[PDB]
């Protein structure tokens, strides 16, 4: 079994350039987009066929209305923050909320905000308190903490509602979200410079994107170069890990994916 | 957001305690509310519960059991001014606010010295009868005779003599109609 | 902040008439709501608005429309008055989809096939029983408002031309004078109880005022009887030793 | 105020082979603010048939996008990714490594 997650992001931009939406909301299950809304379409829409097939029109109609409300609230919140900081011109405001359902059935829930892409306010649903990065965040923290009913609302949403939505969507998208595409893994020798050979352990075609790749000696090798886990464009991912050789040890690439362990020893 | 139930009406005595129960069924829940609505007035916010347990402010408490789908509003040291409809409502997963049909709370005054009597009022240049000062355990039945009108029991507070009294009024156009017998 | 302002408080309509109920709030609330309240059921949502510039259907939108061109205002429009629309309407606002609702004072609305069914109250004050005075040293005045339709009245007591509340009990619901008829006229009773000494002082003037809500001075009228317009009907009694 | 310039990585869906149908990916990530322009190039010229994901959100508040086009690589065909962003005084060009 593996962790699954539901996340909703918001981006507000004040005085956006022509085109740039004032407001965007996108939902994700794991790495997959499931929902989109923005200030231009003013519609909440599925971003996955399995969300479209399983949620009737009245779902999208209702969340369309909620998102129009949240869009307006977001615009006011940013305008107020800009006033507090005495900032003119275009600034950004972001929110992320979500939950994880782990293997054991244990859960996490989180809610935070950024201003100009930097941490502003982080929720602690166990102490029912907000971490504020500066004086202006502390001012917002005070207002929010004085509303015990809203904090309790937030705790409940993160712990019960967010998890119930995640399980509903995981079932809808089961064939996409809970499948395994095992990696195709190979080892390349490359002379990177005269008399210097590097070994590349390369993986592609794998889903989910979480993967562990390391190099071992006969012990884990030090100074291992890592490639990012990158989307291949077909719903699968690719990644690599390299070492440079000294001009006698035996080296082996170790890869773990979705509960399968593989070793490529290079002779 | 399926169903919500609360009793149509409850009656309790001044100075005592009443627990108003509200049950709900839903897959999805964003909190349960109680509102107070005085006769002819707007509902006003009383309480919000979303986690399991008990909140108290003054003479009012609100309890929520998530697993049982159960809330109660507890009123202690009941006062005549607590006479009102109490509306239970909950938010489903989509913030749909689902309202109970309301509980009408009737408060009986504590009549220490009941002095029940039927009086005839001075006519205006009709004949009016007043049943007054009876104990709060007495209920006033409507008349059989369709030419004889009888109001519900009304509770009056003479703060000027720190005195409470029940009354009902009866009237008729009939030239054959006696106040003495009008209330049974 | 005034909270939610809803007008009018009372309206009678003929079948077929249109009507706008006004609702405004000065609290900068995003959410506004229209409900109807009918006996034996929970509030029913007609329409709501999540924000300035959007609106959506509630559970019973048919026969009604709304607009939300400003944050402050959420007018409800009855397109073509029908008897099934006889109800009490409440406007509400909330800061958010999950925060407490603030309600307006409501609109009691009656729709009749025929404005000839509208009648103002007759009002009469009945002076205290001499037997009550002697037995209790208290004196109960009764006020009777009879023969009115629709059941759109406010009964107040005035002593020496100032409104009083202490010692008053008014029936919470008008009674039907003919409970068969669907368009029965109504009666309402109220008591004011004072000390025998207060009733015995001839310096004390007692006044029952009934504010009735009916037709407008603007409405057409072809009955012989006085046009049954919104009007105050009152009766009075003076205190007296004896 | 902290701007983050994009990370720009160019690669093929599959191990490239001359005369073998593939997809050319340009993954632009770790940037803030969100406004970005991305072109795929073939011998320095803007490719017409290019698809992209919607703007995507990372938990560190930066954004990412994938731009890709169907192609068949040769030996003398140069592919690149050209990116502009407020952090870049001129568009940045990243050449495809033909998979080393
Ligand atoms: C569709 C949806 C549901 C819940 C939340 O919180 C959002 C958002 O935060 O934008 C969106």
């Amino acid at each position: 079994m593996r962790t699954h997650s539901l996340r909703y992001f918001r981006l507000g931009v004040s005085d956006p350039i022509h085109g740039v939406p004032e407001f965007i909301s996108v939902g994700y299950v794991d790495s997959h987009p499931i929902t989109t809304y923005d200030s231009v379409t003013r519609q909440k829409e599925p971003r996955a066929p399995w969300m479209a097939e399983n949620l009737a029109p009245d779902h999208w109609e209702r969340y369309t209305q909620l998102l129009r409300g949240w869009q307006q609230m977001f615009k006011v919140e940013l305008k107020r923050l800009q006033r507090h900081y005495n900032h003119s011109g275009s600034h950004t405001y972001q929110r992320m909320i979500g939950c994880e359902l782990l293997e054991d059935g244990s859960t996490t829930g989180f809610l935070q905000y950024a201003y100009d892409g930097q941490d502003f306010l982080i929720f602690n649903k166990d102490t029912l308190s907000w971490l504020a990065v500066d004086n202006v965040a502390h001012t917002i923290k005070q207002a929010w903490e004085a509303n015990q009913h809203e904090l309790l609302y937030q705790k409940n949403w993160l712990e019960e509602e967010c998890i119930a939505w995640l399980k509903r969507f995981l079932e809808y998208g089961k064939d996409t979200l809970q499948r395994t595409e095992p990696p195709l893994v190979r080892v390349n020798r490359k002379e990177t410079f005269p008399g210097v050979t590097a070994l590349f352990c390369k993986a592609h075609g794998f889903y989910p994107p979480e993967i562990y790749m390391t190099w071992m000696k006969n012990e884990i090798v030090q100074e291992i170069d890592y490639g990012d886990i990158l989307p291949s464009g077909d719903g699968t991912y690719q990644a690599w890990a390299s070492i440079e050789l000294d001009p006698s040890n035996l080296y082996s690439c170790h890869v773990e994916h979705s509960g399968v362990h593989m070793v490529l020893q290079v002779p | 957001g399926q169903n919500i139930d609360q009793p149509t009406e409850m009656t309790a005595t001044e100075g005592a305690i009443v627990q108003i129960n509200c049950t709900y069924q839903t897959s999805g829940f964003n909190g349960l509310f109680w509102y107070q609505q005085h006769a002819g007035e707007a509902p006003t916010f009383l309480s919000y519960n979303v986690l399991d347990g008990l909140e108290e402010k003054g003479r009012f408490s609100s309890f929520l059991s998530r697993s049982k789908g159960y809330s109660y509003l507890l009123l202690k040291e009941l006062q005549m001014k607590d006479s009102a409809s109490y509306l239970c409502a909950f938010l489903d997963s989509n913030y749909q606010l689902i309202w109970g049909a309301g509980t009408k709370l009737i408060i009986k005054p504590d009549i220490q010295n009941p002095d029940p009597a039927v009086y005839q009022l001075r006519d205006s240049k009709k004949s009016v009868c007043l049943f007054t000062d009876f104990d709060s355990q007495t209920n006033v039945s409507q008349s059989k005779d369709s030419d004889v009108y009888i109001t519900d029991k009304c509770v009056l507070d003479m703060r000027s003599m720190d005195f409470k009294s029940n009354s009902a009024v009866a009237w008729s156009n009939k030239s054959d109609f006696a106040c003495a017998n009008a209330f049974n | 902040n005034a909270g939610v302002t809803q007008t009018p408080k009372f309206q009678v309509l003929k079948t077929g008439q249109s009507m706008t109920l006004q609702c405004a709030q000065d609290m900068n609330h995003n959410y506004m709501y229209w409900y109807r309240q009918d006996p034996g059921m929970g509030l029913r949502l007609i329409y709501y608005s999540a924000s300035e510039g959007t609106t959506d259907k509630g559970e019973v939108p048919n026969g009604y429309n709304v607009s939300r061109s400003t944050t402050e205002d959420f007018p409800l429009r009855l397109l073509s008055a029908a008897p099934s629309q006889t109800s009490v309407y409440f406007c509400a606002s909330s800061n958010r989809e999950y925060s407490p609702l603030h309600f307006g004072n409501g609109t009691r609305l009656t729709v009749t096939e025929d404005l000839n069914k509208v009648f103002p109250p007759e009002v009469a004050v009945f002076e205290p029983s001499e037997a009550e005075i002697s037995h209790t040293q208290k004196a109960t005045l009764v006020c009777l408002a009879t023969g009115f339709y629709p059941d759109h009245v406010e009964l107040s007591w005035w002593v020496n031309g100032k409104e009083v509340h202490s010692g008053v009990c008014t029936d919470p619901q008008p009674l039907k004078e003919q409970p068969a008829l669907n368009d029965s006229r109504y009666a309402l009773s109220s008591r004011l109880r004072v000390s025998a000494t207060f009733w015995q002082d001839p310096r004390n003037h007692f006044r029952c005022q009934v504010q009735f809500y009916g037709l407008s001075e603007n409405d057409e009228w072809t009955q012989d009887r006085a046009k049954p317009v919104t009007q105050i009907v009152s009766a009075e009694a003076w205190g007296r030793a004896d | 105020m902290i701007q983050r310039t994009p990370k720009i990585q160019v690669y093929s869906r599959h191990p490239a082979e001359n005369g073998k149908s593939n997809f050319l990916n340009c993954y632009v990530s770790g940037f803030h603010p969100s406004d970005i322009e991305v072109d795929l190039l073939k011998n320095g010229e803007r490719i017409e048939k290019v698809e992209h994901s919607d703007l995507s959100f990372s938990k560190d508040w930066s954004f990412y996008l994938l731009y890709y086009t169907e192609f068949t690589p040769t030996e003398k065909d140069e592919y690149a990714c050209r990116v502009n962003h407020v952090t870049l005084s001129q568009p940045k060009i990243v050449k495809w490594d033909r998979d080393m």
